């Protein structure tokens, strides 16, 4: 598997009172780990795992000096956005943004990138070549123009193909005990009467880590999905995952159909029957 | 680690 | 300016068995804009002690929060997690379902 450090950034102008809340959560392969939250007095990076609280006092120094950067340029931003689209001037607002790189085990980058949205609409992309900006809309075509001028591709193509290999790198050792686990789901079918001689049957997955997995039901022919119900993949909230999928049968029929669960943690694949 | 990001 | 609806799932950490402590879950997703409000209810009654994560978002710009607290399951007892977001014209409210 590849693996990945992403950090997700929101600027939020609060209406009347408040000035802008801003908030920074970086991931290693989707799990948080460091997060900057405006509202502290304290406000300060932290630690968001347990491995993470082994690094160099000055770390954080760091990283919390960026951010507050980062913050002042949100509140700019914000304001510029208002005048890009000539929005109505009392509202509340959003900037996000996202950047990261996914390198395989090999150590290599194989995708690094960084996007902009506001008001939760795509605004601009940095292009997987690393050096041409993609604009969204009309108001975005003035930042790439900006960007562009301001030899804001170089800057990030060295930061993502620079620190943020060393640093994910550094990350998967640190907590590379925990990160590179796998833990197996753990299925169960179940059953319910319905209206008419209907039976809802319903296929879980529970307890796996990491969150990738696929749940389909076959009825003996491979292929099934209309009249499949299933959930987004959620959080038991003790590291691992959860998920299910239901799918409706004439009464009668439940032997026929299979329920089979792929996931990375697994042997070979689970196959399970009423 | 998280770097400054560019104004739009 | 759109906005976008919650999703919401109420559900526990471990399979449900009757009397047995355990943990209860309310998961709400693909929301925007970020600003809601989250509460996890027993018999109609706010939860006191309701763990709940910060401010965060997916890949596709929506906004998720994870609400749980400890809860132990009887015959007589019912959960539910009322949330109000600006893109519901009303507070919604999902009622756990030993089955979901």
């Amino acid at each position: 598997g590849s693996h990945s450090l992403r950090y997700f950034v929101t600027a939020v102008s609060r209406p009347g009172h408040g000035k802008p809340r801003y908030m920074e959560v970086g991931y290693v392969d989707d799990t948080e780990f460091v997060r900057f939250d405006s509202d502290a007095e304290n406000p300060r990076y932290e630690p968001r795992t347990p491995w993470m609280e082994q690094v160099e006092p000055e770390y954080w120094e760091g990283q919390t000096q960026i951010a507050k950067g980062n913050e002042q340029s949100s509140r700019v931003d914000l304001r510029t956005a208002l005048r890009y689209y000539n929005q109505s001037a009392g509202g509340s607002h959003t900037i996000q943004r996202m950047r990261g790189c996914e390198v395989g085990s090999d150590g290599r980058l194989l995708r690094g990138y960084q996007q902009v949205a506001y008001d939760g609409r795509d605004y601009i992309a940095l292009n997987e070549d690393l050096k041409t900006w993609t604009a969204a809309d009309m108001a975005a075509l003035i930042t790439k123009h900006k960007w562009e001028q301001a030899g804001a591709a170089e800057r990030d193509r060295a930061y993502l193909e620079g620190a943020c290999v060393e640093w994910l790198r550094r990350y998967l050792e640190l907590g590379n005990a925990t990160l590179l686990r796998t833990d197996s789901p753990k299925a169960h079918v179940t059953h319910h009467s319905r209206p008419k001689d209907k039976v809802t049957l319903r296929c879980w997955a529970l307890g796996f880590y990491p969150a990738d997995i696929t749940l389909t039901w076959q009825l003996n022919g491979e292929e099934l999905t209309q009249d499949m119900e299933l959930v987004e993949t959620r959080p038991a909230g003790d590291g691992t995952f959860q998920k299910w999928a239901s799918v409706v049968v004439p009464l009668g029929k439940e032997q026929n159909y299979t329920c089979h669960v792929y996931h990375e943690g697994l042997p070979e694949p689970l196959t399970l029957r009423w | 680690v998280n770097d400054i990001f560019e104004r739009i | 300016m759109i906005q976008k609806t919650p999703q919401i799932q109420v559900y526990s950490r471990h399979p449900p068995e009757n009397g047995k402590p355990n943990i209860l879950n309310c998961y709400v997703t693909q929301f925007h804009p970020p600003h809601i409000e989250i509460q996890m209810l027993k018999n109609g009654k706010k939860i006191p002690k309701v763990e709940m994560s910060d401010m965060s978002f997916s890949k596709d710009w929506s906004f998720y929060i994870l609400a749980h607290t400890e809860f132990t399951p009887t015959e007589t007892d019912t959960y539910a997690c009322r949330v109000k977001h600006d893109s519901m014209a009303e507070p919604k409210t999902v009622y756990w379902d030993r089955d979901m």
